[PDB]
């Protein structure tokens, strides 16, 4: 099972990824989904529990979160897999992922509604459920809050970072894990989240589709630091008050540690790494 | 310690602000009289449910960047 880039897929692949997702949509099990992301980003906080952001664990229950969904995927389609969007070199609204045979576009500048590809409200098929701003239709703003998607030489310096991740092990970290989820340094994925706008730069920003691609780009640049600093590996490694250690099990699933992601290959294999 | 609270008509609505499956909050929100979900990160900066990935300096504009956000819709409560 290989994530591809998803500039690259096929007119067939683009077609079955859009309807397994429509699917996990239609079943309810896709709300879930973005439910569960919600709970941990309005609960992980830098003074006290933390576990999906802000946090060293950041990289793998995003890993165990994105492998959830595509098994959810495979149970509708067992030929798709999650497609990565790398944001460093697909920069513009005029990449093919905006296409109205992909994603769909940006939001009008009314009230960000979008209004194509498969993705839109008036095709009754993507009602936003979960939420917090009242408005059930998606929305986006592509480039409207932050200019630029960050560049290939921004992802440079962050995955030449060696330390995994430092004390307070928190949005105050210097080390690779907070220059990639971004709360310090040129900001990778945060201003990721915040260059698309609408959903994905709130608290249920799972309600767009493209967080998939965003996470499993993210995923991948785990996956490269690895192989740029094989003698750098998770910590903390034990005994840290908050914050799940190596060996220690994460929420929600309770039965998986950082130690049994660190691997993707277990799981999966890019297209090129 | 905790940032001074606050009251006022921003772009038509009334955001407030006061210290005190969601977190710890020593400080609250509300948006026409609904609590909006605010937390503070580790340098002092502020973020909300609706404007998660981008730190604004204090509470008060965390609300507005909610306003901004909501484009006047009304929010659902957490
Ligand atoms: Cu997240
Ligand atoms: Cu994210």
């Amino acid at each position: 099972t290989v994530r591809k880039n998803q500039a690259t897929l096929t007119a067939d692949e683009k077609r079955r990824f859009v309807a397994a997702v429509l699917e996990l949509k239609r079943s309810g099990r896709y709300d879930e989904f973005v439910r569960t992301h919600n709970e941990f980003i309005m609960s992980d906080t830098d003074s006290g529990e933390r576990t999906g952001h802000r946090s060293p664990s950041f990289l793998p229950w995003h890993r165990r979160f994105l492998l959830d969904f595509e098994q959810a995927l495979q149970s509708v389609d067992s030929s798709v897999t999650l497609p990565y969007w790398d944001w460093s070199a697909d920069r513009t609204v005029r990449a093919s992922l905006w296409a109205p045979d992909f994603l769909g576009g940006t939001g009008r500048s009314t009230d960000g509604r979008v209004m194509d590809g498969p993705f839109a409200a008036s095709t009754g098929n993507w009602p936003i459920n979960v939420r917090v701003d009242s408005r059930t239709y998606l929305r986006r703003s592509l480039g409207g809050s932050v200019a630029e998607l960050p560049t290939r030489a921004e992802v440079e310096s962050v995955l030449a970072i060696s330390a995994y991740d430092l004390p307070p092990y928190n949005s105050a970290s210097e080390g690779f894990r907070n220059h990639l989820e971004g709360w310090r340094g040129v900001n990778l994925h945060n201003r990721v989240h915040v260059w698309v706008g609408g959903q994905m730069a709130t608290g249920v920003s799972p309600n767009d589709p493209v967080f998939w691609l965003h996470h499993a780009y993210v995923d991948k640049l785990w996956a490269e630091w690895q192989r740029r600093h094989p003698d750098s590996a998770y910590v903390p490694t034990g005994g840290t008050p908050d914050v799940v250690d190596l060996n220690e099990t994460m929420k929600p699933w309770n039965t998986v540690r950082p130690a049994d992601l660190l691997d993707h290959t277990a799981y999966y294999t890019f297209d090129a790494l | 310690a905790a940032p001074e609270s606050f009251d006022e008509v921003y772009k038509g609505r009334r955001i407030q602000g006061r210290p005190a499956h969601e977190h710890g909050g020593g400080y609250e929100v509300f948006v026409d009289g609904v609590q909006l979900h605010v937390m503070r990160n580790a340098d002092g900066s502020w973020i909300s449910v609706v404007s998660h990935y981008d730190p604004v300096p204090t509470p008060r504009a965390a609300a507005r960047a909610a306003v901004d956000e909501l484009q006047g819709a009304p929010l659902l409560p957490f």
